[PDB]
């Protein structure tokens, strides 16, 4: 269930150690620790991150994103 | 069996207090991220708070930042919601939901929460 | 045994911390934490990656991975 | 040391269940992603089912989503797969696999399915 | 049920020490970076020492550098801070913070302490 | 509150396994490992960092931080 | 001593969770999870590598080795 | 300190077995990969087997794979090396080595192995 | 105290999972498992490297030390 | 709170042995690598032995490699070095250090080792 598909426009590490990324203009966070570098990547290299959750519109945060790469 | 087992809840009257208790079992607790999510009558799901393992790290929602407070027990495998200064706009069946709350399979049964005069 | 040989097509990190990583048209999926780094690295760079597993059909899952750079 | 020892197979009528129980010793199974394998005559292994350390993450194979559920009992050492609605072509010998069941060297001596 | 208790404040004359205590309780102690952070009436927070896990480890503003020593008793599950020489630039509300204090949902009520 | 936005001038691993960074000539430092190689990245990208912390006096403790790319 | 002094040709991770390097026509693992990324990093940058062991036989384990750039 | 006391060696004749046994002590056993590695007078050292922490991760030299079995008991801190169908070609001093063998300073004062028969 | 001031020559990881760096013809190691990846990334990008520490002789461990981008 | 306390120094005749002993406290002494550091009259200071945690991993100066051996028992928590073989050039205070030995802040009052005939 497809949340967000685009560029990351920013990323920020919170304090309570969480990590939110800027999709498409909504923000989305994620708990899992794995996923902090693999995003920051994804937003450096200008990869195309799909964000899944079955409760998009809850203010939950994600754990499911899947990284393809930019096209030229 | 994962279980998760919400109790607490019931009928307050306005500006009242509730705490709700969630017993996990079935799963290691200390590895995961638990949030609490609501469902208000005729409306979707709504996240309210988590929290990161250890406990110290929490998150709300706008709606509820600084009327409620959650908190874990990973030595007893316990995760609460303090509710204080209920508004009735929190009438909604409260859900204990491990990780972030995105998936309504790794929620347990909720508990009524009834705001009311 | 070579279950596919080829460029990562796209990666994807699953809501039970796995990894999967579709290869030759066929996904894999990984349980292990160390290969996540590893793999996003190849598909960034642009390795042609070897998929060895007993298990060969798609949606199988993998752990012996064998990175060779471009050329 | 390692041992997987895999129970609760027969043979069932299509449509009937089973529940099928690994028992793994030697080594500590509470650490370890846990999966089932079957490997139907003829044909190569299939992949069936997975769960995580944490014991909250499952994964299913398409042609069983929705009939079978791996669980796990860490306080047992057990592994579980309820296998409900069998069709004849899940007929095939399931192993009990430590970790995505990706090498036949982690797999137990398997259990007999057979649906007819 | 995360809980900071900071003690040992108090009236002090110019010169004179104090020794601060911050009882934490409801997390695991020892797995924390802890730190102290001091707000002077009218003026912002600001950041006064830190200490690793382990307790080696020790930041200090340089405001206070030399004067006062953080410590921390991972067995007591206690974070100290030695004001030695006070001056009345330090007369401040001293709240013990888990972390590097740059977040005021992770300070406990603090302490005060005068020097006047 | 945002106390610094830049370019990170330079990055320092500390004696106490901690890591200051000086971004808009204030320097900050923070406790977190995971930020290490983060803000690593990020002063090699050449990316705009935004330091926000309630403490925003040079040498102060940080631990959130807003990663963009630049232009 | 010096095993292998090269270009990593390949890399690979295996199913004990050890980590697989072929540099000069031969093998050489390592049980290192902090290995994994550095050796990673080397393939793709293109490194020489330089593996010491006391075993150098292709196949044998190692830990100890030296990077340098091109 | 640390100490690896290799034991279970002696004079097989071919096709025999032995079962070496290396008791650890001195560091959290369970933390560290062990591997074995043989070194046969004239020749350099060989490793032979490995095991990660945990004991399901075993790997083995060419050579002995068929033949030789790694272990470990991590309640025991003790490693084992179960050799059947030993070939002359196996005669060596045996170490037990903290890690992947390759640094002597990781390795035990080895158990003497000597396949040989009447010839 | 400024040891060595200058590009990555050579790193090494060593048996012990200690990590040697050579700047300017000084090696140097240390313990930290976090400056592991720092190191050999400043190695790889041509960052110039300042190692403080108390004891400045060639082969003394260290642990603080600054990373500046090539420019 | 910190504290090294290093014991087991004095006058030895040369080819002899001495065995330091350096007893930690107010640190969870298992957590640190630690190191042993000597300072010559009119030299600098030497690092001479390194242990990571756990004490499988050691490190030794070229000077010293060969005839010093240090070790370390988390359980007592204590950090030794077997000196054996001694010249007059390991006449030195003997710091027991936390770390790597590049932080005098974290090093003891020193131990005397006088190597002589």
């Amino acid at each position: 269930a497809d949340c967000a598909k685009g560029k990351i426009e920013f990323s920020k590490y919170n304090e309570d150690d969480t990590f939110t990324v800027k999709v498409d203009g909504k923000e989305y966070w994620t708990s899992r620790w794995n996923l902090q570098p693999l995003l920051q990547s994804a937003q450096l290299t200008g990869m195309t991150v799909t964000i899944k959750s079955s409760t998009c519109e809850s203010g939950s945060g994600f754990a499911e994103v899947q990284f393809n790469n930019d096209l030229e | 069996q994962v279980q998760l087992q919400e109790s607490g809840g019931g009928l307050v009257q306005p500006g009242g207090s509730l705490r709700l208790s969630c017993a996990a079992s079935g799963f290691t607790f200390s590895s995961y991220y638990m949030s609490w999510v609501r469902q208000a009558p005729g409306k979707g799901p709504e996240w309210v708070s988590g929290i990161n393992t250890g406990g110290v790290g929490t998150r709300y929602a706008d709606s509820v930042k600084g009327r409620f407070t959650i908190s874990r027990d990973n030595a007893k495998n316990t995760l609460y919601l303090q509710m204080n200064s209920l508004k009735p706009e929190d009438t909604a069946l409260y859900y204990c939901a491990i990780g972030e709350g995105g998936n309504r399979n790794y929620w347990g049964q909720g508990t009524q929460v009834t705001v009311s005069s």
